[PDB]
């Protein structure tokens, strides 16, 4: 079993940055596929940027070249570097991980809040 | 639940034969081919890892390079179908499927080799063309184990000698040879039959002319 606590959410005005972070602790692998996915006020949940263990990233059309999903295996810390934000950014951003160690299992955060003020 | 269905957990393949094992997942409309994981393992060996639409080779055990794929046109019916080429007692195992598609769900599938002694080379030598003392031997390889029963074109059985060595050729395959010693006339007939212990297969051996291309 695997705790996921995401953080650095906040207010942030258009143009502007963050980082989030999410902690993973417990049974993880650097094998371990990781994933940020969001969700706005009653819309879909919807993957933003995924990780394989190879390091090899896909990310949602409308974040391309504007977040960046990064790993530390040594820290057990996924990120997401978020520039050029926009309100429609805005969403809680939930860490999402698929265990392999002791059973095959996927793993939610609680989610962090992000808001983008125009 | 999102669950991976498994339509059969126990496959019963044919040495040498391609085998499909075949995971069902759901799949609505068309697939987040981003968001579909696909794993496949056999005990401690990855054979394929699709991540991200694409497959992760420097991962896979080497036993399965070249000979394993996952079917990708399959993928899109909810089907993650892995085909292995070229099957021998080394793939024999539990099978597991991982797939992450709206949740995460995996199924164990038992595969069993069958190795039969279904190809037999022969070889007819005389011993001393006076006496007409010829030596027949048959060879096959299998797994389990298999006596040689020799029977005369009367189907009456005959004693031959059987030697049952590890395969060198090959790994936990047999080596079974056995070698019949009679005074026997051209166009006569023998049958080696091997007969796995715990399936017939069955050679025809004709009795060729004395060899005039011969030593004193
Ligand atoms: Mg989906």
């Amino acid at each position: 079993e695997v705790q996921l606590v995401e953080s650095g959410g906040g207010l942030v005005q258009a143009g502007g940055s963050l980082r989030l972070s999410c902690a993973a602790s417990g049974s993880i692998s650097s094998r371990d596929v990781m994933r940020w996915y969001r969700q706005a006020p009653g819309k879909q949940r919807e993957l933003v940027a995924s990780i394989s263990s190879g390091g090899g990233t896909y990310y949602v059309d409308s974040v391309k070249g504007r977040f960046t999903i990064s790993r530390d295996n040594a820290e057990n810390t996924l990120y997401l570097q978020m520039n050029s934000l926009k309100p429609e950014d805005t969403a809680v951003y939930y860490c999402w991980d698929l265990g392999h160690r002791p059973y095959f299992k996927d793993y939610w955060g609680q989610g962090t809040q992000v808001t983008v003020s125009s | 639940m999102f669950t991976v269905t498994v339509p059969k957990d126990l496959y019963v393949v044919e040495y040498g034969s391609n085998m499909t094992i075949e995971c069902k997942f759901p799949v609505e409309k068309q697939l987040d081919l981003a968001a579909l994981i696909v794993y496949w393992e056999m005990e401690d060996k990855n054979i394929i890892q699709f991540v991200h639409g694409e497959e992760d080779l420097k991962v896979q055990h080497s036993s399965y390079r070249q000979r394993a794929r996952l079917l990708k046109d399959q993928l899109s019916l909810g089907n993650a179908a892995l085909q292995i080429t070229d099957v021998k007692l080394q793939d024999a195992g539990v099978y597991r499927c991982m797939i992450s598609y709206g949740g995460a769900d995996y199924k164990r599938i038992t595969v069993k080799v069958n190795a039969p002694y279904n190809k037999i080379n022969q070889r007819i030598l005389v011993v001393d063309p006076v006496t007409s003392e010829h030596e027949l031997t048959c060879q096959a390889e299998g797994y389990p184990k298999a006596e040689v029963i020799w029977t005369s074109s009367d189907h009456q059985v005959l004693s031959g000698k059987t030697t049952t060595t590890n395969s060198k050729r090959e790994e936990k395959l047999f080596n079974v040879t056995s070698t019949l010693r009679i005074n026997t006339t051209t166009n006569e007939i023998f049958y080696c039959t091997f007969r796995r212990l715990d399936e017939n297969h069955t050679a025809e051996l004709v009795i060729p002319e004395l060899p005039l291309a011969h030593p004193p």
